[PDB]
């Protein structure tokens, strides 16, 4: 605490990691955590810096969201994690231990030493007679070094009985086969001692290519050395929590800062096996501590998750950002990744919603924001249910045309309602230094608009914050509902008329001369002013702000819309023969197919009404409706012997056919099984139809021929289902459109 | 039927072109029914390992009865077909090589 001692240096943080964790002499209601920064100066030259926090029971059990959480069971899987040789895999166990441990540690951290941030100028100030950081400040020194990639491709043949894994997926019906190949690993880790392995790092000034035979063996081709890639540092300090000095041996990374390995062929074990051979024969020589040997990623549960990613918790102390090949993007896709690791501090996606705030915070939050507001809010908050109807008023199939349709849009109106809401009922924090999280989240709000890397991290954090707590989804529904009322009241008063949506994009039908087109573009853009300003009014009545200003969006002019469904809507502008179509299920390659096909004959169809012809006109359509579906099961006969144009997409919340179990012998193509299964069905002899993982088999594929009739049946009840909306709303029949299949062209694929 | 969708139903759902044609020797897979069988299952056994499903068959005297009873009658008839009916999926050498042990049928 004495500041005439401090050393102040000008530096820059890289990569923050988990050391060590363990249990002062007398403690039994908290822990203290040893982190380790890998700093860097403004030319380039690696240090290596060690912080130590203290962290209580109440910030673990508000991090882990529940009270059945302890500290002995956290510093048991700590010190069960320091040694890599037994227990490799220990955050299989238990993922949410380790994420509310990391959330934890990295909160404590930026509250007791001060605001740290990555890839950022700081000044840091330590205590030369202790070896640890004692402060961090924010200042400007000039412009931070750059940082540097390493293409890393490693390539892994663990051998593991199909039995092991057979029973594993017995056990839980449902469970992705990457966890089964990982679970069946931790408990013989033998497996990966006697696994062969390549290894080949690009730096910008080096190369480091290894092929081991056997892991325990020297390797049989060699292509430079492991002191080119790090640098090893023994660095003695002498904490609070410990009685007597203590040192630490840490890979210091020279020339780089993180490994970028493209994902076209992406497994987590053979990771795994390199970085637990390089911590045995690094961390051998005794007179050291060992630090904690942990990762995480959607393969480290049972049913999976859809961000692919690989966190590094421990050792060795960078990250490893995993892109997908064979896009042209892939320099873009590597900056965005970058970018979001750096602004998240590096938590996300790892620690999950915990990024912004603990899911045990957020009920008073939610009730501190929902209570300030306005009282006919308040009751429409009170009253919100997930299945209602306020201002949709239009129905099953209907047509409106020809008229001026228009379609707007609030780009991420829910991200910007729930940041605003956040630091309404931040009054309710009891932790004042929780709002630094609320922070973070503000920023994104600001990125959203120019950094689609942004836009998709919130996109894939409101939905997790939602679930994380109920009464945040009730309270952003009541405000939405009450969005929706505004935007519903002005727009009786434009010129304008909603026809359907849910309050963040709507659309909508128009009252001006259909036939002028230097008068409707006047009256669109003025209805959309209006709709701004009236929202932008009523969002300010109750207290709420927003940091983006709102911005409307007009997502395009059309002349005649058409619905069959509650999801599913077509707009047609029949001036450039544009057309928008949504609500059409997409599972798969042979679905694009349908949906052109579905585009093209709707085109058809609506520009012969344009005849003013009496029910003859509908006779016409079922013909012309009859003829695609004819042509589109004709040039689906020449794509008979494709497996991947038929196999669908499944989810692990689906039901599916049993796995044979050949598909346990395929080995190193069962890893990249995070979220989907892609699932073909095939005929074997007589009527049976059995179904088949088309990803799980070595190629080329040598199966019988495919059931075709059965995914175009599929197919073909989604093309009715829109074919018979478009003939009951437009002409206003009641005839359901079958097309007979087995009479006519069920021949084909018998 | 008209346009390439003909010629591929005219090629796809009938004989190969040089099938019957006369060859100075043969170059087909003949045995009695059981050896036709142990031929069958290493054909199929070669055949698992790319996607083609097991047969999973059940014989009298076995462990299980389950269902579908028939022995060795009408089951070898039908495997046969159905390999023989198999086309070629590009320039691969169609599943019905795996038995008559020659990459040019």
């Amino acid at each position: 605490m004495d500041t005439a001692d401090i050393v102040w240096v000008e530096e820059s943080v890289s990569a923050i990691t988990l050391y060590a964790v363990w249990l002062p002499p007398r403690a039994r209601e908290y822990f203290h955590a040893l982190v380790y920064f890998v700093c860097r100066n403004a030319a380039g030259e690696g240090r290596a810096r060690f912080a130590e926090v203290s962290v209580t029971a109440t910030e673990l059990r508000d991090f882990y969201g529940s009270a059945d959480v302890s500290v002995q069971a956290v510093v048991a899987a700590a010190r069960a994690a320091t040694t890599p040789a037994a227990s490799p895999l220990e955050p299989l166990e238990n993922p949410t231990l380790w994420r509310a441990l990391y959330a934890c540690v990295l909160a404590a951290l930026e509250r007791q030493t001060g605001p740290v941030a990555l890839f950022a100028p700081l000044r840091i100030g330590s205590d030369p007679r202790t070896g640890l950081v004692v402060k961090v400040e924010r200042a400007s020194w000039g412009p931070p070094a750059a940082p540097r990639a390493a293409l890393l491709v490693a390539e892994a043949n663990i051998d593991i009985d199909p039995m092991a894994l057979a029973a594993r997926v017995a056990e839980h019906p449902d469970a992705r086969l990457a966890w089964a190949r990982l679970a069946a690993i931790r408990d013989t880790p033998q497996c990966a001692s006697a696994a062969s392995l390549t290894v080949n790092i690009t730096t910008g000034t080096a190369l480091f290519a290894r092929e081991y035979q056997t892991l325990a063996f020297p390797p049989i081709k060699k292509e430079g050395a492991f002191g080119d890639l790090v640098e090893v540092c023994e660095v003695g300090l002498r904490p609070r929590g410990h009685p007597q000095r203590v040192t630490a041996r840490v890979l210091l990374p020279r020339d780089y800062d993180y490994f970028v390995s493209a994902g076209e062929k992406f497994s987590a074990p053979a990771l795994v096996a390199l970085f637990r051979q390089w911590h045995t024969t690094v961390h051998a020589a005794p007179g050291a501590l060992a630090p904690v040997f942990a990762f995480l990623g959607p393969e480290f549960e049972v049913r999976g998750g859809p961000v692919p990613y690989f966190a590094v918790l421990g050792f060795p102390g960078w990250p490893t950002f995993t892109v997908p090949a064979t896009a042209e993007s892939a320099r873009d896709l590597v900056r965005g990744a970058a970018a979001a690791y750096a602004a998240l501090l590096g938590a996300w996606p790892a620690v999950g919603a915990r990024v912004v705030l603990p899911p045990r915070a957020w009920p008073g939050v939610a009730s501190a924001a929902a209570g300030c507001l306005l009282p006919a809010v308040r009751e429409a908050v009170a009253r919100w249910h997930p299945a209602t109807k306020i201002i949709q008023l239009l129905d099953p199939p209907a047509a409106v045309g020809p008229v001026w349709t228009a379609r707007f849009c609030f780009p991420g109106l829910r991200a910007q309602l729930l940041a605003a809401l956040a630091d309404l009922g931040g009054s309710g924090l009891a932790d004042p230094h929780g709002r630094t999280g609320l922070a973070r989240l503000d920023a994104l709000v600001v990125a959203a608009p120019s950094e689609p890397w942004a836009g998709a991290v919130l996109e894939r954090l409101v939905p997790d914050t939602c679930n994380a707590c109920p009464a945040l989804r009730q309270l952003l529904g009541g405000v939405m509902a009450a969005v929706c009322l505004q935007i519903e009241e002005t727009a009786s008063s434009v010129k304008f008329a909603v026809c359907g949506g849910d309050g963040g994009a709507f659309w909508g039908v128009f009252n001006v001369d259909p036939q002028d087109a230097d008068a409707a573009s006047g009256v669109i853009e003025d209805a959309r002013r209006a709709i701004e300003t009236a929202v932008g009014a009523v969002l300010r009545a109750n207290a709420v702000r927003l940091r983006h200003p709102l911005c409307l969006a007009l997502e395009g002019v059309y002349t005649h819309a058409v619905a069959w469904s509650q999801a599913g809507v077509w707009f047609w502008n029949s001036r450039d023969n544009t057309d928008h179509l949504g609500g059409f299920p997409l599972r798969g390659p042979a679905y694009t197919t349908a949906a052109g096909v579905v585009r093209d004959t709707l085109r058809r169809v609506l520009g012969l009404t344009t005849a003013c012809v009496p029910e003859e006109d509908a006779l016409t359509a079922r013909g012309l409706m009859e003829d695609a579906c004819d042509r589109l099961i004709l040039d689906a006969f020449n794509k008979r012997l494709d497996a991947e144009y038929w196999s669908v997409r499944v989810s692990p919340f689906e039901a599916s056919d049993p796995l044979p179990p050949t598909a346990f012998r395929g080995g190193a193509l069962l890893d990249a099984e995070h979220y989907w299964r892609r699932v073909v069905r095939v005929c074997p002899g007589g009527g049976e139809s059995v179904g088949v993982p088309v990803d799980l088999y070595p190629r080329p594929l040598v199966l019988p021929p495919v059931d075709c009739a059965h995914h175009l049946r599929e197919i073909l009840r989604e093309i009715e289902l829109v074919f018979t909306g478009v003939l009951a709303g437009v002409w206003g029949e009641g005839g359901k459109f079958v097309y007979p299949f087995d009479d006519k062209m069920s021949f084909l694929f018998a | 039927l008209d346009g390439d969708t003909a010629k591929a139903y005219l090629r796809a759902r009938t004989y190969a072109p040089g099938a019957l044609t006369p060859a100075p020797a043969y170059c087909g897979a003949v045995d009695s029914a059981t050896k036709m069988m142990g031929r069958l299952a290493d054909a199929e056994k070669l055949l698992v390992p790319r996607g083609w499903p097991a047969f999973a068959p059940a014989s009298p005297g076995e462990d299980t009865a389950g269902g579908t009873p028939p022995p060795q009658t009408c089951g070898i008839v039908k495997r046969l077909l159905r390999l023989a009916a198999t086309e070629q999926q590009g320039p691969t050498p169609p599943a019905i090589a795996a038995l008559i042990r020659n990459a040019a049928v």
